[PDB]
RNA sequence: GGUGAAAUUCUUGGAUUUAUUGAAGACUAACUACUGCGAAAGCAUUUGCCAAGGACGUUUUCAUUAAUCAAGAACGAAAGUUAGGGGAUCGAAGAUGAUCAGAUACCGUCGUAGUCUUAACCAUAAACUAUGCCGACUAGGGAUCGGGUGGUGUUUUUUUAAUGACCCACUCGGCACCUUACGAGAAAUCAAAGUCUUUGGGUUCUGGGGGGAGUAUGGUCGCAAGGCUGAAACUUAAAGGAAUUGACGGAAGGGCACCACCAGGAGUGGAGCCUGCGGCUUAAUUUGACUCAACACGGGGAAACUCACCAGGUCCAGACACAAUAAGGAUUGACAGAUUGAGAGCUCUUUCUUGAUUUUGUGGGUGGUGGUGCAUGGCCGUUCUUAGUUGGUGGAGUGAUUUGUCUGCUUAAUUGCGAUAACGAACGAGACCUUAACCUACUAAAUAGUGGUGCUAGCAUUUGCUGGUUAUCCACUUCUUAGAGGGACUAUCGGUUUCAAGCCGAUGGAAGUUUGAGGCAAUAACAGGUCUGUGAUGCCCUUAGACGUUCUGGGCCGCACGCGCGCUACACUGACGGAGCCAGCGAGUCUAACCUUGGCCGAGAGGUCUUGGUAAUCUUGUGAAACUCCGUCGUGCUGGGGAUAGAGCAUUGUAAUUAUUGCUCUUCAACGAGGAAUUCCUAGUAAGCGCAAGUCAUCAGCUUGCGUUGAUUACGUCCCUGCCCUUUGUACACACC
């Protein structure tokens, strides 16, 4: 879909040989973690921001200045 | 047609994983709560992550779910397996004292064993 | 009766059906089984004779008397060698009736030889366990049949006794079965098909690639069919076994699809027309494409051009290298006449000009809508409106391969819940992007509107209504625009499931089918289309009287006929005349005539003078059409229909004849709802209706989009046509054409 046009890009040449014509075509992706602009991840990848874990108690009190 | 795809019920699980104790009941505060907490690229991709997650506590509140461990099913998982009952349930104390093996188990323990409190129970067909 | 349907046949002489009574015709239905006996073929209700047999029991007896066996014998499924009886259920044949292209077959009705004599088969079967017989060892288990042994076992009755029957254990001998594979095997599989290159327990028979061929010839049994024995010439590179992956099946199971059906709608096929294709014709009627996946397709609506075809006339735009002519001139151009369709110095008569760039020859160069898409690149279409595809590591198998990628449920989905010799992944799907829906919330708009204020018009007059006023001014963004956003995730509730993925109902919501529609889109493939899109291109051809290129005419449109896509109709739900008046997608000209408002002339087509617009500004509110009132028509091929044809007026174009097209008058055909067949379609959908854009100089009955009016019928099924997965068969792999 739509990350073809982001990410994927393409060419398409054509060499002549001794018996006729050969044609290239070249796919290459680029990670989207290198993308400067845009957006850079793919659609269906979800990060999980790590939780800081905390103790129980925490001594019920309060603090003055 | 409205079955949720893998990705949607991997991260909505992972979800679950980590934060039961910032989310609630309601689907409302849930999809406001994960832009911050988990980077979804597409407003329609969270709305349907939130809206399973809130599905999934509609049954995990109902009752344990499997496959699921939160942070909060376990430590009174381990908690509650040190069943340690006040009374033995092999050391003769709602019989009398006496174990009432049959004629076959009492030479056995006569061959081998030491003397013990037994009985002699006539069991046939 | 009888059949898928029917027919042959029997039926007031009473069929079929019911009762009663008789008489001849395999064998013994149920019991009947992974049960018994027998050498095999084979053998099932009884009862009685006649001999026979295995197993078991045995502290009986003989003492090697044995195993397998050329020659040689016995026994035998059934189907006809041959000679009495009894009497058809089935079909050979035969009679008939169907079906069919035929049907001498399958199916129906009847019937002679044909498992009933007493008396032979020569002895043939897929006579099969396709596994010779005798002996030993190697592995576990539960059943079962026959015998035997034991149980301070059950029941039968006299109280227990005797038996019998049953239960538990063991043993011998059988028919078999289940699990593994130490072991074998090519595998399928196998407790033997094991104990086999670590190759020897005993013995009999058979085979040596496929056919020719169980044929020829000889013998023998043979009154018969025919058995038993049994070659060669010649011919051939495979035939064959087991398994794997596909494909296919008039095979099975589970799903799906208006390019399938169902229930319907609108139709097409019938008529006229115009538009492609074929055929015919032609100087040429250029050509590619032929089921889906050719035929309003090549963006192919061709007057010239396009243009590739035909009849003719020019030009080199043949670069460069070499050689030759050649400043006592290499060569080009031309007035007039002839000639020519021609004001082409084409070519000729004449004699001027130009002059070293040219001309000729030798090589090459270049161009080609010339050929080859079966040599190719790229692009597209299709397989394929479906959900499928592949590594890594591990498991299975000698191997091709397989598992993962799956029993079940669910989904639009290999979508998920899950189960699991798999675990962890990748592509496809989904996600994504665009568009249409909601926002009195923000960001502010004289290129979008709204309200008030000034000026001013008409009525009413009472303070009101309908307007106009290019910015008179002020204020706002509801309507319009476009930036950033929000909102739906099946939310809430109820009901169903293994209690999960999910599904259904109701409420709320702008929106509950994946919210509607698209864009994009796997692995593998097709001798699919394109060399006529390309200065994309290999090879072959041509290259000067050219297959280059250009110019004049013509053709692509030619019509005894056949086919496909369509337009207009067969009228009253209508035609015609006035009246109302309602959109959306878009396009539009600087050194060039594009979209055109308005005024005037003309019946119309159109002509003329200006203006606005390089565009949310003007065309344009595109005042579109179907639609709606009022009236005429009156069931009549009529005033439905406008085909065909005649005369004239205009526009574009160098040119309109073979009518470009527009307008006016006249001419007034078929067609009365369309056979067999056949297409598309499930909600703002089909259908009706018109509008913008492409092509354009002129032509739209075509296409791409858009809005107007707006339904009937389903909420399913695999019946027809296809598709996905699993199982299954296969002699198919060019893969059922």
């Amino acid at each position: 879909g739509q990350p073809v046009n982001d990410f994927i890009d393409t060419a398409t040449r054509h060499v002549l040989m001794r018996q006729g014509v050969l044609g290239i075509k070249v796919k290459i992706m680029r990670d989207p973690a290198k993308s400067r602009t845009g957006p850079k991840a793919l659609p269906d990848a979800v990060t999980i921001i790590e939780p800081k874990e905390e103790e129980p108690i925490l001594a019920p009190s309060v603090k003055d200045y | 047609g409205r079955v949720r795809t893998k990705t949607v019920k991997r991260a909505s699980k992972a979800l679950i994983e980590r934060y039961y104790p910032k989310l609630t009941l309601d689907f409302q505060t849930n999809k406001r709560l994960c832009d911050e907490i988990a980077t979804i690229q597409s407003k329609r991709l969270r709305n349907k992550i939130a809206g399973y997650t809130t599905h999934l506590m509609k049954r995990i509140q109902k009752g344990p779910v499997r496959g699921i461990s939160f942070k909060l099913q376990e430590e009174e998982r381990e908690r509650k397996d040190q069943y340690v009952p006040e009374v033995s349930a092999l050391d003769l104390s709602r019989s009398n004292g006496v174990l009432n093996v049959d004629n076959q188990t009492s030479d056995l323990v006569k061959s081998l064993g030491l003397k013990l409190p037994l009985s002699v129970i006539n069991v046939s067909a």
